[PDB]
């Protein structure tokens, strides 16, 4: 009833993003969706006097509508972030178990500031442009808009008030459409608290995450036991790159050991003293790297072949906040999953999504990414030319 | 007439007011034309004599007799509308219909009501025989010709009013393009004509009048460069008369016409004709037609000898897309449902990248076809490619970039796509090791490209006027020359490693193209990388 005045950042203008071509099957599923939604007053047809647009897709998870408010969000950030921003607890990441609950389907209660509805306009396209295309706008909090949770906090806090009080050691975090609720309780106990929580939500298990048990992806060096020029050359090679991270790495003694490539040579007693210590480092956390809440997070992913994928997250090239790995599967299917996993962890850790650098062709990603996507958010992404040696130094 | 359709609320931009530019008095006659015209329109209800003093006004003038209002000012001050230009169906995406008809709407813009609260903004004046007496004031009651919301509000109107009939006749197909309506159906002529009068009559109930028996209807239709029959489609007829002299202008238009035709005409070539355009070209210079092109024009003329039509789409049948390697960089493809009865034809010939190999290009083509097939048919085609599934998985697996082709299968239409060489994954045993490197003065713009060996050898061809990078591919090149059929090379240049490490088989760089051919003659090559200025045995010696 009571609407919260929503104002697009002074100056900036609505989003005007074109709709991506969709497959017949998804289109069909969107209309059926968008027919029910207007039938129950969640969205309304609109006319040409509305020059705005945001893209929509269909995912399965039973189809589900998914709007890409990436742009609208970038143009209202002041609202959701510095106006009604939700604080992120550092405790979440420390709990044995974290469950992710889909609570999006509740924004449809609260109405949206009429004066703001025209920015939430989207389009359902048609095959081969044989018909104009069905235009809509939301008349209630839309699911993928960072503004919704912002506006929906008073209700959310009241709903949780009791549960929290009766369970003062449970951390509950909200980030777009989702609740992250973690605890240090034993398996079964945790799941009982989640079910006991779901019931609270009702009057207005599912996804087992285990963050506390997340640790660095240590850059390892070959064990070997014979070593060759090539071997030691590659060995120092990555030791060089590592030099740019992990202060202390010393390739000097190695590098001091014309000659054929396939010529086996015995390291120097002094040699082991090097990669030994260098080994002891790399496994220990980086020194001097700190998350800066005002800087955006970057994420690179490289393809390791064999269904393996490595990844780093950072705010400044080469200084890593975190690195890890991920194991009908195809390149694009595995990569989509990688992107989903890394993002969940980012949110759990910093309360924000990283901007992705994708080792793929823009068109190829754009054609397929939706096929395997399941999350209800969409991170920013870029497309890059995986540096040949960068892939190898993280193997 | 004027449709009773509810209007669309129009508004001016954020903080702007109605326009107010003054009238450049006209000439005796133009004044007379304007009065005759307005009076009629005025009788039609399209306009109204405005009283008091609307401070707003937009210029008006006559052209020979018709009236053109200058709308820039009001336009700029008018809001933005939902784009009416999102895409236009490709004929190959159309289902087959038994009967087609085309009704054109007369006085469309003028038959649709403007928003009353906005009418006041469209005020104009017919001058007096010379800035003496006020003049006849007029505002619009309907969408004005030059206004920016007209195309949009019209298309929205025509849809809202067309919605009810569609709903009571879902089996029927109607497409609106500007001032026309194409109506198709599977009804037999007799019964189809009834269905149309039913439309016209529904359309009249809403203020839109149509051609009685003038129905421009009755196929061979000309729409957006296409020729449309109810059963088949093709591109609009194109001639290429004889000429002994070709201007940039001429071959421009030829290239364009060729490209358009290549949409249904299999095997259209314009690569050789595109060269002739290379260089800063004055549109009126005669350009002698080279040999490679001399023939290409007539072999084009040849395939355009007998007309060709594409078929329409059958929703209950897989699409088949097959692709053909055709010359260098050039690719071609066809799309059909029943073997060799094409729906549409096409080609792909580009670069966007500095260095590339057939296997990558093939994938790019498949990609482009994949998204073209989506927008048109709403589903993905089944592919037939000139590549062994094995030779695809190898590359697929080893490459550092992700990929994913839809369902495909091998087809032996030479030439076949393949890698022209494979770099060793492990150091070669008992074969010259070449520590190579390059240099260059950033000021003198010259440098030395050399190499040293595990066998004593040493060189250094000096180069004049090369960047700091060339003298790195030059070195690797030099090494691939003085070495035997079997070798391994050490660089400190990741620039060169990346290039060669992706098995290029063609590049827009004469140096890289040489290194290529060289890589194809060897029987084993291994390229390893070591840090620069890190005094590594071998690299250092060559650095000196
Ligand atoms: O009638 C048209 C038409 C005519 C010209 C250009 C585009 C178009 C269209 O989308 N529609 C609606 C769909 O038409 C369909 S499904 N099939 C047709 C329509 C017209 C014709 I001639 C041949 C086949």
């Amino acid at each position: 009833i009571e609407t919260v005045p929503v104002k697009l950042k002074p100056g900036m203008d609505g989003p005007k993003v074109k709709q991506w071509p969709l497959t017949e099957e998804k289109i069909k599923a969107l209309v059926e969706i968008c027919t029910e939604m207007e039938k129950e007053g969640k969205i309304s047809k609109i006319g040409p006097e509305n020059p705005y647009n945001t893209p929509v897709f269909a995912i399965k998870k039973k189809w589900r509508k998914l709007v890409d408010f990436r742009e609208l969000n970038k143009r209202t950030q002041d609202f959701w972030e510095v106006q009604l921003g939700i604080p992120h607890p550092a405790g979440l990441k420390k709990k044995k178990s974290v469950t992710v609950l889909d609570v999006g389907d509740a924004y449809f209660s609260v109405p949206l500031d009429e004066d703001f509805r025209k920015y939430t306009a989207f389009t359902i396209p048609s095959i081969n442009n044989e018909t104009p295309g069905i235009r809509y706008q939301y008349n209630v909090l839309p699911q993928g808009w960072k503004g919704s949770p912002a506006i929906f906090q008073s209700s959310m806090t009241k709903i949780l008030e009791p549960f929290k009080k009766q369970n003062p050691d449970i951390v509950i975090y909200q980030y777009m459409d989702d609740l992250y609720v973690g605890s240090d309780l034993e398996i079964g106990q945790h799941r009982t608290k989640i079910e006991e929580l779901r019931q609270h939500l009702l009057r207005w298990m599912g996804y087992e995450l285990h963050p506390d048990k997340w640790t660095v992806q240590p850059i390892v060096l070959p064990e070997k036991d014979s070593w060759t020029v090539n071997d030691i050359q590659k060995l120092v090679g990555k030791l060089n790159w590592a030099s740019q991270i992990y202060p202390g790495i010393k390739v000097r003694q190695l590098c001091k050991l014309t000659k054929a490539l396939t010529e086996v040579i015995p390291l120097t007693e002094e040699a082991e003293l090097e990669l030994a210590e260098n080994r002891e480092i790399l496994k220990e956390p980086v020194h001097g790297v700190y998350y800066d809440p005002s800087k955006d997070l970057i994420a690179e992913i490289q393809k390791q072949g064999q269904g393996q994928w490595t990844y780093q997250i950072y705010q400044e090239p080469f200084k890593n906040l975190k690195t890890g790995k991920y194991a009908h599967t195809n390149d694009v299917k595995q990569l989509t999953e990688a992107v989903q996993k890394i993002t969940t962890e980012s949110i759990v850790i910093w309360g924000k999504t990283p901007k992705f650098k994708l080792p793929i062709q823009k068109e190829t990603w754009e054609t397929w990414w939706t096929e395997y996507w399941q999350a209800t958010w969409i991170p920013e992404w870029e497309f890059v030319n995986t540096p040949p040696l960068v892939k190898l130094w993280y193997q | 007439p004027i449709s009773p359709i509810e209007t669309v609320p129009v508004k001016l931009k954020p903080g702007m007011d109605g326009p107010k530019v003054k009238q450049w008095p006209l000439t005796e006659e133009k004044i007379k034309a304007l009065v005759e015209i307005c009076t009629e329109m005025e009788k039609e209800g399209k306009i109204s004599k405005i009283g008091p003093e609307n401070p707003y006004n937009t210029p008006v003038f006559a052209i020979k007799w018709r009236k053109l209002v200058d709308f820039r000012e009001l336009n700029k001050r008018t809001q933005d509308f939902w784009e009416v230009q999102l895409g236009i169906p490709h004929p190959a995406g159309l289902k087959k219909k038994k009967s087609v008809t085309v009704l054109d709407v007369g006085d469309a813009y003028f038959s649709v009501p403007l928003d009353e609260d906005f009418r006041k903004y469209t005020a104009f004046t017919i001058p007096s025989i010379n800035n003496e007496t006020p003049g006849i004031r007029y505002q619009y009651n309907v969408l004005p010709q030059g206004w920016k919301g007209s195309p949009a509000i019209f298309q929205s109107s025509m849809t809202k009013i067309l919605e009810p009939f569609k709903k009571q006749n879902p089996d029927i197909v109607i497409y609106q393009y500007m001032d026309d309506l194409y109506v198709g159906s599977d009804l037999e002529i007799g019964q189809h004509r009834t269905k149309i009068e039913e439309l016209r009559q529904h359309l009249l109930r809403w203020g839109l009048t149509t051609p009685d028996k003038k129905h421009q209807k009755e196929p061979p239709f000309l729409w957006m460069g296409y020729e449309l029959h109810p059963d088949k489609w093709t591109v609009q007829p194109i001639v290429l008369p004889e000429k002994d002299s070709w201007t940039v202008n001429d071959i421009q238009k030829l290239v364009g016409k060729l490209n358009w035709a290549s949409q249904i005409y299999p095997g259209i070539k314009v690569r050789q004709l595109c060269k002739l355009l290379r260089g800063t070209k004055a549109l009126t210079e005669v350009i002698p037609l080279t040999e490679e092109a001399e023939l290409e024009l007539a072999e084009n003329r040849e395939i355009l000898k007998e007309p060709v039509h594409g078929v329409y789409y059958d929703p209950s049948k897989d699409l088949i897309a097959e692709i053909q390697k055709q010359g260098q960089g050039q690719w071609t493809y066809q799309i059909y449902q029943e073997p060799f009865k094409n729906l549409k034809t096409g080609k792909y010939a580009r670069m966007r990248g500095a260095h590339t190999n057939d296997v990558k290009q093939l994938t790019e083509a498949v990609q482009k076809i994949t998204t073209e097939s989506i927008v048109i048919w709403g589903k993905t085609p089944k592919f037939k490619l000139p590549i062994q599934k094995e030779t695809w998985e190898t590359w697929w697996t080893e490459y550092w970039q992700a990929t994913w082709i839809p369902e495909w299968e091998f087809v032996n239409t030479p030439p076949l796509v393949k890698l022209w060489y494979q770099l060793e994954k492990e150091p070669i045993v008992g074969a010259e090791t070449f520590y190579v490197d390059g240099a260059a003065n950033r000021e003198t713009k010259l440098g030395k490209a050399g190499y040293v060996t595990n066998k004593g050898r040493q060189k250094v061809v000096p180069l004049t006027n090369t960047t700091n990078q060339k003298t790195e591919l030059q070195a690797i090149y030099l090494a691939l020359q003085d070495s035997g059929l079997e070798v391994n090379i050490v660089t400190d240049s990741q620039y060169a490693l990346g290039i060669i490490q992706a098995q290029p088989d063609k590049s827009e760089s004469e140096l890289v193209n040489q290194i290529i051919e060289q890589l194809i003659k060897k029987e084993k090559v291994y390229l390893a990388w070591v840090p620069a200025h890190k005094g590594i045995g071998g690299n250092e010696q060559v650095d000196k």
